[PDB]
RNA sequence: AUGAGCACAAAA
RNA sequence: CCGGCCGGGAACUCAAAGGAGACUGCCAGUGAUAAACUGGAGGAAGGUGGGGAUGACGUCAAGUCAUCAUGGCCCUUACGACCAGGGCUACACACGUGCUACAAUGGCGCAUACAAAGAGAAGCGACCUCGCGAGAGCAAGCGGACCUCAUAAAGUGCGUCGUAGUCCGGAUUGGAGUCUGCAACUCGACUCCAUGAAGUCGGAAUCGCUAGUAAUCGUGGAUCAGAAUGCCACGGUGAAUAC
RNA sequence: AAGAACCUUACCUGGUCUUGACAUCCACGGAAGUUUUCAGAGAUGAGAAUGUGCCUUCGGGAACCGUGAGACAGGUGCUGC
């Protein structure tokens, strides 16, 4: 898939996340992992969620 | 050194914590050192309002506070003026957004910050402390609950040996955990030195 | 009982024990380091090194090498 | 298949939490696994109760972190819609995962 | 045709499954006399099957997690009292009158404070 | 109340902090071993005061050095007295 | 077998 | 492919939430026809089931002005402040608390069995390789029921030693190092090679313990760059004795 | 004292600073910050190089830094009788 590759400061959507629909900023994206930190705020705290490459496509 | 302090023993199964949030290792320390900070400065800015309890929950985006005051007009001010500038000095000192929710509190004579508080402002206008005792006892028994002990340590009265003197009416049962005992403490600063007044207050059992 | 990968020098006093290689006998230098391991281009020197009220001075020689520089001079005085 | 983790320090807390995201999912209709029960991390301290000389005298503390997952393992939209602001509690530390 | 036994020491449960057939059992996939019959205590498994007058109609499986030898042991001779129990109704007076219905509370105390131990206490001098 | 050394310690860590992790990770790099030098001699240049080391652990409240909790953050005698008002949560008496 | 003397304001 | 194997009711264990369960509730006797006690049935547990938290009015002018706060007194170009080194680790001695021993129920080698409780992001750090070792190498995983610490040890069989200052004991010392940290002289912790003090169960006196107790065996945490024989917790084996 | 290697330091020898290492008020200015040379045991003292913005009514806002003066700051100094 196209701009598969994400960066800490790029919006994300998941079809299968729940921090689709709302604004999201990466945590971490690490190689070994195959797979990257998404921190977005759940009712006021911040959440990190893992999610594959190809799972997450950006908007 | 022999009693516990009762709102510590009876923290696990009546009385709700006065911070209610959750962190993990790394901001545990932080956050206490934040509470801290804004709790001495909401009490240095309102010991005039009279503040008992200031109850602190962090959803860990924001802060909001539940304070409990026994006028609320003084901390609002005029137009919620008075809690807009609190609002955002206590945001710019914690370093998060804040939000500041106040409780009126009732049956300010039948809890036990504002009666220390009072028994305290009364030893630094030097009223006597058998009488500051004794109406705080009797107002605490008269407008309710039916437990109610003052007890007031050193210096009495300006003597060069220190004593402690307590009036106790009603029942008020320390080693029962099922009671419901507010336990606050107050320092009183005299000229003459320092004198400190421990208030206990028994709403009954749950 | 330090690492291999590398014996220790004050810069300072390797660099004053290297003004005083070049100058020849000199005053004796002093040296606040008593931490300093001693050197082959240190034999020789008579420098002096401060072991808290005073300074005593050592004339190195070629028996003390791996040494540090405060074996020499004793902190405390008994008897 | 996402899976949300979720631990707070007051186990009747957690237990409305754990109940909020439960009657979330199953009222738009999603199969969630049973909410099953980590264990308990249990933080002993143990402090000095005097400021001087008192060895013997001495106190004793304990954290109960109460740690629950309550294993989501079908997605939905309007499941994953409504898992926003679910807990609403302040104690309670909610983490989404796959 | 499998009855079962919860089996517990104060440190180890000792879930036994006993069913008719030959009388070598069978404790962890591996032999009694493997387990601990190089030890002793194997004459304590035995004993709820002795109160029974015959061992050789049974067959017995065993899984034990946690304690020591002789507190897996003591679970494993639970074990079988309460799969026993499973087996029949009868059998009560005798496991009872030998005392193997109850639960061994035993447990170790906690370490107190300002004792090395549980009970022991530093030594004291009156001067 | 000990009003130098918390001043020490702040100096400390804010001195640790700007000359740490830009200089003194990449002089213990070539420290360690590649998987005497004039590398090493180069290195030897390290100043003191810098060193992580030094920081001592003191309560926020009263800069008490003994005694610390790190979770907490605060020395035991600040740590019951927090715990006793009820604002360290999750705080209980272990009463087992 | 023995243990210096004073050091208990605590009040309308 | 011995991976407790994978669809898995989830049986069972386990985990943590709501409950049940024990109240002298019964049945005889004693007493006063009273509380209560003695036995037994039942039951997992029986009479406070076991442990813990909880420590009245007060005593000792007991302890802390050095955790903090504070009345009074004092210094306020010096009892304040910043640095380098040294000291708190000294040593003719006396005392308290512990550890290791004086061996044969033991020491040493090989092979093996069974736990609980915890900690981890400036962190725990697999596997594999190298080094006699402590350890060292761009090496995965895991903010944790998964990954790491992490090997439990007394035990069990086998073989050896056969009462010696010993194959008991490890102090001390001299060489060779590893780790940590800006630096191990004063003044660190382990590893390796070598040496092998006293010590043959201890005068007067004295300590703890009534059951999972004492003894004995290991394990983990706090503090902490590093450093416990201290502290705090955890479980394995497991007594003797109360007329 | 749930951890004494100059560093935790209170104690000692020596080199130094006196509205101060830690706060607030006044005036003069400079952003802050970063790199580097000479000494010295370091504290420090002389130099330089880089950067020099968000501003508003260019009031160079406000932090931070330095300098002069007092108000004061500081005390792990004494008395837990």
């Amino acid at each position: 898939r196209p701009k598969t590759l994400f960066e800490p400061g790029e919006m994300v959507r998941v079809n299968d996340g729940p921090f689709a629909d709302f604004n999201g900023v990466v945590e971490e994206v690490d190689y070994e992992k195959s797979r990257l930190k998404v921190s977005v705020s759940i009712f006021g705290r911040a959440t990190p969620v893992e999610l594959d490459f190809s799972q997450v496509e950006k908007a | 050194g022999q009693k516990v302090h009762p709102n510590g023993i009876r923290l696990g199964i009546v009385k709700p914590w006065n911070s209610t949030w959750f962190a993990n290792t790394k901001e545990f320390a932080d956050n206490l050192d934040s509470d801290f900070k804004v709790r001495q400065y909401l009490t240095k800015e309102l010991a005039k309002a009279s503040v008992s309890r200031i109850v602190i929950e962090r959803p860990a985006k924001s802060i909001r506070v539940t304070i409990h005051t026994a006028r609320p007009g003084i901390v609002i001010g005029k137009k919620g003026e008075d809690v807009e500038k609190l609002r955002k000095v206590v945001a710019d000192i914690a370093g998060v957004p804040a939000q500041i929710n106040i409780a009126e509190v009732r049956k300010p004579e039948l809890d036990a910050k504002l009666v220390a508080d009072s028994i305290t402002s009364q030893l630094e206008r030097r009223v006597m402390f058998r009488r500051a005792m004794k109406r705080a006892v009797q107002n605490a028994m008269r407008l309710g609950a039916k437990g109610i002990k003052v007890e007031v340590s050193g210096r009495l009265g300006g003597a060069e040996i220190a004593r402690t003197e307590w009036y106790r009416e009603g029942r008020v049962p320390l080693h029962t955990l099922r009671a419901d005992i507010d336990y606050n403490t107050s320092e009183a600063h005299t000229t003459y030195g320092v004198i400190g007044v421990k208030v206990w207050i028994f709403k009954g059992e749950i | 009982r330090s690492l291999k990968k590398g014996p220790f020098i004050d810069l300072h006093l390797l660099k004053k024990v290297e003004k005083a290689v070049e100058s020849g006998d000199k005053k004796p230098l002093r040296t606040w380091s008593r931490r300093s391991t001693i050197f082959p281009n240190m034999i020789g020197l008579t420098i002096a090194v401060h072991n808290g009220r005073q300074h005593v001075p050592v004339f190195v020689t070629d028996e003390m090498v791996g040494h540090k520089l405060g074996e020499f001079a004793p902190t405390r005085t008994y008897r | 298949r996402i899976r949300i983790r979720l631990k707070a320090f007051d186990h009747r807390l957690i237990d409305q939490a754990t109940a909020e995201i439960v009657e979330t999912a199953k009222r738009t209709g999603a199969q969630v696994r049973g909410p099953i029960p980590l264990p308990t991390r249990k933080e002993r301290f143990t402090v000095l109760i005097s400021p001087h000389v008192n060895k013997d005298a001495r106190d004793q503390y304990e954290i109960r972190t109460h740690l629950r997952l309550v294993d989501i393992v079908e997605p939905t939209e309007k499941t994953v819609d409504a898992l926003m602001r679910l807990d609403l509690a302040a104690g309670v530390d909610v983490q989404i995962s796959l | 045709n499998q009855y079962y036994g919860t089996g517990r020491r104060k440190s180890s449960a000792a879930r036994v499954f006993i069913k008719p057939g030959n009388g070598k059992i069978v404790i962890n996939q591996r032999s009694l006399e493997q387990y601990f019959g190089r030890e002793t205590a194997r004459m304590v498994v035995r004993q709820p099957l002795e109160l029974v007058d015959m061992v050789e109609k049974l067959d017995l499986y065993i899984t034990v997690k946690g304690g020591g030898i002789s507190g897996q042991a003591g679970a494993i001779r639970h074990g079988i009292t309460r799969a026993l129990m499973e087996y029949d109704e009868s059998l009560r007076s005798e496991l009872r009158k030998a005392g193997f219905v109850t639960r061994d509370a035993r447990q170790v105390e906690r370490k107190k404070v300002g004792l090395r131990k549980a009970r022991r206490r530093p030594q004291f001098s009156k001067r | 109340a000990k009003q130098s050394m918390k001043a020490r310690e702040v100096k400390r860590v804010a001195l640790a902090d700007k000359y740490f992790a830009k200089r003194a990770e990449l002089k213990a790099i070539i420290s360690d071993v590649n998987a005497r030098w004039n590398a090493v001699l180069k290195l030897q240049t390290l100043p003191r005061d810098s060193s992580p080391s030094r920081q001592r652990n003191r309560c926020r409240q009263t800069g008490r050095p003994h005694g610390f909790l790190r979770k907490f953050g605060l020395s035991r005698i600040k740590v019951r007295e927090a715990a006793m008002r009820g604002e360290i949560p999750g705080l209980k008496k272990a009463s087992w």
